[PDB]
């Protein structure tokens, strides 16, 4: 319980969520790079 | 047995319950957040153990285990460095051809086009060129293979794990009692005789048995593949006797006293190795052996359990003269009852030592092929200079903290501290006068030269072809050091460093090290250095002495170490605390070290670093424009900043583009810091009030009320961003100016 | 067309930029043996550059006198692909975020430990709320027309109002 | 009192009154989310997997004139140009999801009063005759749905690696 | 003290762990959970028993139909990582190990799970009559034997082909 | 900002290569290099060790303004 | 008005102006500001209560 509650603290969750967002953004740019504009 | 081991078993229970109660350590923060200020406080008082418990034993146990944690972090950092050398570096190719191959141990994933940062360093390898001199260090150790680097990283990881376990064990399982910590004599004996004595002895053994033969074979041109493994140099003595035909005699000369027989690999030639451009490995081996002997001897000075030894308490009490009342009576209690005093001394010494290291390493390149790596030399010098300045200012800050918190007048009656506090006014007034005198004269020399050069009166300036200010004393010292070999150091074949005088040591057509001539520009810049150092000392010493009281605030001590002010009364009372004195001293230290780094960079580029021809002609990087252009402010602005900033501004589209981006980012952060530095808290509080009204109008309102940063936090953030911006700007400038080569 | 811009499909400067990039990459790779990891990386970079330029040519962007694509953001539907479409996406995503956040604020706010639930997030409730953001526009409009979006004038203010 | 599917974990609770009570929840995601919504999602994923697996098998068997012929479905769907058909089907699926959920769109809105998971009426075949037969068929539906999810994942990925999924 | 008669009577030992004989010179158990140690020992033993069986099986026998299996045990790891079978076995063992990690945490918390309890008895060789304790002593002992034997086999085959 | 924009655009137009601004004004490094670093060369060279010219006064005032700006801090 | 009753603040200078606070105590022994009120939010000084006169409170 205590460990999960600690994982629920603001800094830990912010770090985890920002890492997740950076990860999926990086992957999206990896599979569809140089995306200046939308495909037709 | 007065010195004995005392511990408490199971001092603290291990559980995660506390991890879910942030701010548990402090009594005020344990009540939960009412406003956002709480958040900041939780990160500001995290390591302020003294303010969390009134017992010294608990603070001591926290400090010990936090030091264990720091050691674990450092070992993890070393493990990472070594692993990136083994798996992601061109260390082998650099080994084969050190001159041409550029060191690099970092690789970037190609994700957004950042793969351009993968430079064409060489050796069929692409990566970010490193400037940490790790390749030269590893070569000096005779690594010669990536398996050894891999195992070095594994050992570092295991050591980091051991440090973490030791911290946990010595807090939660076996926490030493306070009496255990208060053993200065035993601690000094153990840290001198073993940590520094046997450390030197073991490293000397390594050099004698591993680094020496391997590096000698490498200098002879043996390819790393054909060099036998280091363990092969420990089993068959003859295999080493070929290189140094003194092992054949073995250890019998050592015990018989005929140490002269070891002069083959224990030399005192000094100078620099012409092939690699670094110090002779035999010289370093003899050096470390002598240091090991001295440290082991010095580790027996203090009395621990057997009558013989020195009692530092009596030693201090004994030194008292007519001018100083009670002499050093009460300093032992101060240094064994307050961690802030010890931290102040240790930080000041570590910072000064780091600066000494920076000065000595460039003058006498200790590792092979580090002298001609201009990028490494500059990076190491500037890094260690910055570390030294930060440590010095931290020592000042913690001295002030000790004065505010751990200073007790009852135990400090008419001793040195009392008397210093009692003529602090005279000390500060005279330091102020000398600071003003130095500033006026030194900087007005530059202003005068600039004015005369602008008016066309070049014959009236303070230049070599004009009114001359020759550093005669420094030149005399250089001459004496030049003449030392054979006369005052008869057993030393060559001068300690070629800076003072002698030949031009060049490796692979690059000037590794050459004599540095001192002219009027050197005189002026040295006096500028002295001025800045004196002003920084003024600020920090004033903060320390007036930390408890002043003619403005007779009761400053009750206000604490760091507080914003004491109101707008008595005129104004802004930045009256010692913490604010540290805040200003950090700015002045940054300024002084910036001047030091500019002096070093320009002088080395214009007078030492360069190229040589087969005949012997010297061509420096900037053509020796330091003598006639370093004597005016406009000269520094034009020939140093504007001229040498071409690399950063033009680095776009190349592997150094990251340096240009960081140049701009550092400028941005430096300018951003001014927002906190100039503005005050009231404006931002009112703006936040308006923004909070806007949020509330939509039924969005955080339970944790937003608050503008406290005054002290505003200053701290401004200073932190100012320092980051300045340091990053110079970092990018130097690295791009010295990597386009 | 638009402001004297010629489509990048028939832009000589655009092709010159493509050629310059490719040729400089080729000059860089000429100092590595064929098949070496650096050579493969540089060849992949060349291929990625060619694909990027081809995609820009085929997309329909407008080039300038400098050969670089220019964006038209006056609402022109033929150029919505440049700004309007992504913008909407942003306003959706952020909208979602904002809405979700507001909901959490108004969900844990009715508790004695409301502050304690902001430093420590109630991850189950937090994810419950976060999964509901895909209908943020509808819920926002319903609250607006229902009077539950904005607070009444009876709220905190300052001496002069 | 002890787990069944994984006989080395404590039996998770809040899993009794449910058709697929095989007692499999190591990471305890059920404890992290409302059971009704997540089981309804299980039903939806299973039904979509069933439809997708049938649709992939049929396509690789027979086709529609002029809609592309004799190709792997992951490739044919790519071969659609202009997104003309896919947006139509997307809007149709949204229409039906809205009709079925009756406007209780999200999880919090969903399960307002009863909203039994995955019912949506639509049972013309004579059922609800008794809890026994109805629960038997529901358990069959869950098992077949999970099997369909795995089958469709496998078929689509095996088509990706190979040319034809089979 | 059992076996070693001059050692300091292993602490927090015996009364459990059918395989124990009282041999704890360093005595890690005193300062660490015994359940965790038992789980580690049992898992190492099982994995290594399978490893010995595989190494002897690869010894010029039972090779799979694929041509890549003409390769020997020493080169098997490299050929498998290149072939990618190794990555897949990693995937499946990782899945099993995570599901078992939940159980290890529960056991430590006090869930009452026995160290190696994975309820895996398809042919229920165990019976109340057979005596689970008697069945386990052999399990633990042959597991330790396999641990040591495989370490030796790999080392002395890296020296020279054992057979 | 306004004066920098006006001056750089007019300088590029006067030089006869307005393309330089159109190219380098889209990123900040362009402002730092092609406008400040590039156009200050005739200024900081008002007086050098080789000699001085009519602009020496302006270079002196340049350094003076820098000094006063710093003193404000 | 009474103990435990919610009152809207009307003091213009107050940090909790136009806010709801719960009455803690009322002094019937004369006094100019007898009604002690407590608010959820803490002001800039960290306090969350103040004395008001009954004229400076809207009852509910
Ligand atoms: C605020 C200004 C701003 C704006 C508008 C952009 C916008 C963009 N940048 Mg720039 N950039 C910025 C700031 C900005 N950036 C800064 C500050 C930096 C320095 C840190 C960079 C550094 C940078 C680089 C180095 C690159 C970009 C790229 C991009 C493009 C991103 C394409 C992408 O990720 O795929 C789209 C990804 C997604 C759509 C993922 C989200 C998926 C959602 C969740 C789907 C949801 C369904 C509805 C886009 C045009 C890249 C590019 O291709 O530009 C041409 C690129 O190479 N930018
Ligand atoms: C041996 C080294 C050492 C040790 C053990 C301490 C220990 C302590 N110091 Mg001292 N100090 C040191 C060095 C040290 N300091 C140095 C070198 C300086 C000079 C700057 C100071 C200046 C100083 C002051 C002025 C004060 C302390 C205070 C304290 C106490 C609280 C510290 C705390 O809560 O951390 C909290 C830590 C943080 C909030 C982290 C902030 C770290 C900086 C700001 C950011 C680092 C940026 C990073 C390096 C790069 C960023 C890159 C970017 C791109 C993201 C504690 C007793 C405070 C006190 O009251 O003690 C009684 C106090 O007022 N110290
Ligand atoms: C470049 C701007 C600048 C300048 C010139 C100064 C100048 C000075 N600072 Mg300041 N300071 C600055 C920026 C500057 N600071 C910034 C940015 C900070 C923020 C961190 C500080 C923070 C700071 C602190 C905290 C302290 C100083 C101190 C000092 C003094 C050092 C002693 C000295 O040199 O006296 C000599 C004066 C000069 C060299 C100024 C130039 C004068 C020239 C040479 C001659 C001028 C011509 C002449 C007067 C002609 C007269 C006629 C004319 C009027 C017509 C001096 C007054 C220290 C101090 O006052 O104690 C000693 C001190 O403690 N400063
Ligand atoms: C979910 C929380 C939330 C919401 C709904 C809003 C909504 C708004 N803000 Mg506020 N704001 C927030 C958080 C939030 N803000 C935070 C955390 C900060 C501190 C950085 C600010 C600082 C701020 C300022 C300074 C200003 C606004 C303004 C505005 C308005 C215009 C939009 C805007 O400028 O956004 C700007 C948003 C930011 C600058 C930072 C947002 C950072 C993240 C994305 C938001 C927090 C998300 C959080 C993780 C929620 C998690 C939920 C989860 C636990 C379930 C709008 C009313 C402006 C205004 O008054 O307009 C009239 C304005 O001037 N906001
Ligand atoms: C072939 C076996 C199989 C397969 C493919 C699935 C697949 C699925 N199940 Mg089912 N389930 C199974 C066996 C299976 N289950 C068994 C034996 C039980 C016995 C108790 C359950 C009980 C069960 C419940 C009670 C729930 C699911 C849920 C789910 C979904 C994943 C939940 C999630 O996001 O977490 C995994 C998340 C990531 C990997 C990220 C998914 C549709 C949940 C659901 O539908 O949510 C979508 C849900 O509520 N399942
Ligand atoms: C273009 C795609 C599309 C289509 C044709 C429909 C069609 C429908 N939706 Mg759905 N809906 C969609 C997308 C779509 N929806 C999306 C993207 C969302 C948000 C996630 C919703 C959220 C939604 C809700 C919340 C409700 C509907 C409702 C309806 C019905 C009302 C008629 C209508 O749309 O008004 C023109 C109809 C069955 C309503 C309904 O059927 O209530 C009985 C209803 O309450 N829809
Ligand atoms: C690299 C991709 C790949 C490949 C080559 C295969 C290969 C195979 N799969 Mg598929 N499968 C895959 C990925 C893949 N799988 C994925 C990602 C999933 C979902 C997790 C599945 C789910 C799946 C199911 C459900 C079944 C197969 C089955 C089979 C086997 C049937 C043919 C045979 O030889 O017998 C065959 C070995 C069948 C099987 O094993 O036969 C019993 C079967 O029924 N697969
Ligand atoms: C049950 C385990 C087991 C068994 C049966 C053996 C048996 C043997 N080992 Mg092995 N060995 C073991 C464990 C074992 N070892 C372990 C744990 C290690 C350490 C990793 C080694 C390391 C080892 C080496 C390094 C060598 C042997 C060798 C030998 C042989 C030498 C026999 C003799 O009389 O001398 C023999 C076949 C030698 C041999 O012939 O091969 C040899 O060179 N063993
Ligand atoms: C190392 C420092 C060298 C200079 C020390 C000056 C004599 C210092 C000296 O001989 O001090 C000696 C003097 C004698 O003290 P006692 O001998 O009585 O003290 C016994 C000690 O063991 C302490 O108990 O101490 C003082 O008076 C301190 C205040 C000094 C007042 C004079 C300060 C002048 C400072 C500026 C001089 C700078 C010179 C250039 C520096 C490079
Ligand atoms: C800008 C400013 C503020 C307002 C600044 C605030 C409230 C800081 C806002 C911080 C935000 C909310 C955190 C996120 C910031 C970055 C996006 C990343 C995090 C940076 C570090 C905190 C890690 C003051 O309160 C202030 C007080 C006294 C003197 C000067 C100033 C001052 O200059
Ligand atoms: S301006 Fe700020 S620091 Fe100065 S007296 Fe006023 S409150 Fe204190």
């Amino acid at each position: 319980e205590n460990f999960l509650k600690y994982l629920s603290t603001a800094p830990v969750l912010l770090a985890a969520w920002m890492t997740f967002t950076a990860g999926f953004i990086i992957e999206a740019n990896r599979f569809y790079p140089d995306a200046l504009t939308f495909p037709a | 047995t007065k010195v004995k081991i005392l511990v408490e078993r199971d001092a603290t229970a291990t559980s995660f319950e506390k991890w879910a109660k942030p701010g548990h350590f402090s009594r005020t923060l344990a009540k939960g957040p009412k406003t956002t200020t709480w958040i900041w406080n939780l990160h500001a008082d995290a390591h302020d153990f003294d303010s969390q418990t009134n017992s010294l034993e608990d603070v001591s146990r926290k400090i010990f285990s936090a030091h264990f944690g720091q050691l674990a972090v450092i070992f993890l950092w070393l493990s990472g460095m070594h692993f990136h050398g083994a798996y992601f570096s061109n260390y082998l190719a650099w080994l084969n051809n050190p001159t041409s191959i550029k060191p690099s141990a970092q690789v970037v994933w190609p994700i957004v086009g950042q793969e351009i940062l993968n430079a064409d360093v060489g050796g069929n390898f692409q990566g970010v060129q490193i400037t940490s001199g790790f390749f030269q260090l590893w070569r000096a150790e005779g690594i010669t293979s990536e398996i050894q680097l891999y195992w070095t990283a594994i050992g570092a990881l295991v050591m980091s794990g051991l440090m973490l376990f030791a911290g946990w064990f010595h807090y939660h399982k076996a926490a030493p009692k306070l009496e255990w910590f208060q053993n200065a004599e035993s601690m000094l004996n153990h840290h001198l005789s073993i940590l520094l004595g046997l450390g030197c002895l073991s490293w000397a053994g390594h050099q004698i048995h591993v680094a020496l033969p391997i590096n000698k074979l490498l200098d002879a041109g043996v390819a790393p593949q054909e060099i036998p493994l280091p363990h092969e140099f420990l089993v068959n003595r003859d295999l080493i006797a070929q290189l140094y035909p003194s092992f054949s005699k073995g250890l019998v000369p050592f015990f018989s006293g005929n140490w002269s027989e070891y002069s083959d690999f224990l030399t005192f030639k000094g100078g620099v190795n012409p092939v690699t451009g670094g110090l002779w490995l035999t010289d370093t081996a003899h050096h470390h052996l002598a240091l090991a002997v001295l440290f082991i001897f010095a580790g027996h000075m203090y009395r621990t359990n057997w009558g013989i030894g020195h009692s530092m308490k009596e030693m201090l009490e004994a030194h008292k003269g007519p001018f100083t009342g009670e002499g050093h009576a009460g300093l032992y209690e101060i240094l064994t009852t307050s961690w802030h005093a010890q931290l102040a001394i240790n930080l000041a010494m570590i910072g000064s030592l780091s600066i000494i290291v920076a000065h000595h390493m460039y003058a006498m390149p200790p590792y092979p092929y580090i002298a001609t790596d201009y990028a490494t030399q500059l990076s190491l010098f500037t890094h260690h200079v910055w570390i030294g300045g930060f440590c010095i200012v931290g020592g000042a800050a913690h001295g002030a903290i000790f004065m505010v918190r751990d200073y007790n007048p009852a135990k400090n009656y008419n001793n040195l501290l009392d008397r210093v506090i009692r003529h602090r006014d005279s000390i500060i007034s005279h330091l102020n006068w000398v600071s003003i005198f130095l500033g006026f004269h030194s900087f007005g020399l530059y202003i005068h030269n600039d004015t005369m050069r602008a008016l066309g009166r070049s014959q009236d300036m303070f230049s070599d072809t004009a009114i001359q200010l020759q550093p005669i004393f420094a030149q005399w010292i250089q001459n004496l050091h030049l003449l030392a070999p054979g006369n005052t150091a008869p057993n030393a074949l060559t001068t300690a460093s070629y800076v003072f005088g002698g030949d031009v040591v060049s490796v692979g057509s690059k000037i590794a090290i050459m004599p540095i001539k001192l002219g009027t520009a050197d005189f002026m810049v040295h006096h500028i250095h002295a001025f800045t150092i004196h002003v920084t000392a003024l600020i920090l010493l004033k903060g320390v002495l007036y930390a408890r009281s002043s003619k403005l605030i007779p009761d400053k001590a009750n206000l604490g170490f760091r507080f914003p002010c004491d109101g707008p009364g008595r005129g104004g009372t802004c930045q009256v605390s010692a913490w604010d004195h540290v805040f200003l001293g950090l700015f002045w230290m940054y300024n002084s070290l910036s001047i030091v780094l500019f002096h070093f960079s320009w002088k080395m580029q214009s007078d030492v670093w360069g190229s040589v021809t087969p005949t012997g002609a010297v061509s420096h990087i900037t053509g020796g424009n330091f003598a006639q252009s370093a004597i005016t402010i406009n000269g520094w602005l034009r020939d140093f900043l504007w001229s040498q900033a071409s690399q950063v501004i033009q680095s776009y589209g190349s592997a150094l583009s990251a340096y240009g981006l960081i140049f701009l980012g550092a400028h941005f952060i430096w300018a951003f810091s001014l927002m906190f530095l100039f503005s005050g808290r009231g404006y931002w509080q009112e703006l936040i009030e308006s923004i909070v009204w806007a949020h509330n109008k939509i039924k969005v309102a955080p339970a944790i009320q937003p608050r503008a940063l406290s005054i002290t936090q505003g200053r701290a953030v401004g200073l932190a961003h100012y320092l980051l911006g300045g340091i990053g700007t110079t970092w990018a400038f130097f690295l791009a100016r010295i990597i386009s080569v | 067309d638009v402001a004297g811009l010629i489509p990048c499909n028939e832009s000589p400067v655009f092709t010159k930029r493509l050629n310059a990039s490719v040729v400089k990459l080729e000059n860089r790779v000429k100092k590595y043996e064929a098949g070496s990891p650096p050579a493969l990386a540089l060849e992949q970079q060349i291929e990625r550059t060619k694909q990027r330029f081809d995609r820009y040519s085929k997309s329909g962007l407008l080039c300038g006198k400098d050969g670089l694509p220019h964006l038209i953001t006056d609402g022109r539907w033929s150029h919505s692909i440049e700004f309007v479409i992504p913008g909407l996406m942003f306003l959706y995503i952020t909208g979602w975020i904002g809405w979700v956040g507001r909901k959490y604020i108004r969900t844990v706010g009715g508790d004695t430990n409301a502050t304690e639930k902001e430093i420590i997030i109630d991850v189950p409730l937090a994810l419950k709320i976060m999964s509901t953001g895909f209908i943020w526009p509808i819920s926002a409009w319903q609250e607006y027309i229902s009077g539950t979006l904005l607070a009444d004038v009876s709220e905190i203010t300052v001496s002069p109002r | 009192e002890m787990s069944k599917s994984l006989p080395f974990l404590v039996k998770p609770k809040q899993l009794d009154g449910w058709v697929g009570n095989a007692e499999f929840d190591p990471f305890s995601l059920s404890e992290l989310l409302p059971m009704a919504f997540v089981r309804e999602s299980e039903l939806k994923h299973g039904r979509i997997a069933m439809l997708a697996v049938v649709g992939f098998v049929v396509s690789e068997l027979i086709h529609i004139p002029g809609e592309a012929y004799q190709a792997s479905n992951p490739v044919d769907a790519v071969n659609m140009v202009g997104a003309q058909p896919m947006l139509q089907i997307f809007a149709f699926c949204g229409f039906l999801e809205s009709v079925f959920h009756k406007g209780k769109m999200t999880m919090m809105d969903m399960h307002a009063d009863g909203q039994t998971p995955g019912d949506f009426g639509f049972d013309p075949l004579n059922v609800s005759k008794d809890p026994a037969k109805l629960a038997q068929y529901q358990l069959s539906e869950i098992k077949n749905g999970r099997l369909a999810m795995m089958a469709i994942s496998g078929l689509i990925h095996q088509s990706i690696i190979t040319g034809h999924g089979v | 003290s059992a076996s070693i008669p001059f050692m300091p009577k292993p602490e927090k030992l015996d009364g459990t762990v059918p395989g124990d004989v009282g041999f704890d010179p360093l005595g890690f158990s005193n300062w660490v959970n015994l359940d965790f140690l038992r789980e580690a020992e049992i898992k190492h033993g099982r994995i290594c028993m399978l490893a010995v069986a595989g190494w002897v099986a690869v010894d010029l026998g039972l090779h799979l139909p694929g041509d890549v299996h003409n390769v020997g045990s020493l080169e098997a790891h490299d050929t498998a990582v290149k072939f990618g079978a190794m990555s897949q076995i990693l995937l499946w063992t990782s899945i099993f190990e995570a599901i078992s990690t939940v159980g290890v945490v529960q056991m430590l918390n006090g869930s009452g799970r026995q160290p190696g309890y994975f309820g895996f008895d398809p042919l229920n060789f165990s019976k109340d009559a057979a005596s689970k304790a008697k069945l386990e002593l052999n399990e633990i002992k042959n597991g330790r034997l396999a641990m040591l034997a495989f370490s030796g086999i790999v080392t002395q085959a890296a020296l020279g082909n054992d057979f | 900002w306004v004066t920098f924009y006006w001056h750089w655009k007019h300088v590029t137009i006067w030089q006869g290569n307005p393309a330089q601004f159109n190219e380098s004004s889209n990123y900040l490094m362009g402002w730092l290099r092609d406008y400040l670093w590039l156009n200050s060369s005739p200024l900081i060279n008002g007086y050098n060790p080789y000699g001085m010219n009519s602009l020496s006064v302006w270079a002196w005032m340049f350094l003076f303004g820098h000094l006063v700006w710093a003193t404000g801090f | 008005m009474d103990k435990g009753s919610k009152v809207r603040n009307l003091r213009k200078e107050s940090y909790w102006f136009n806010e709801i606070g719960t009455v803690v105590t009322i002094d019937k022994s004369g006094i100019k500001y007898p009604a002690l009120v407590r608010f959820t939010k803490v002001n800039y000084s960290g306090t969350n209560s103040t004395n008001f006169s009954l004229d400076e409170l809207q009852e509910v």
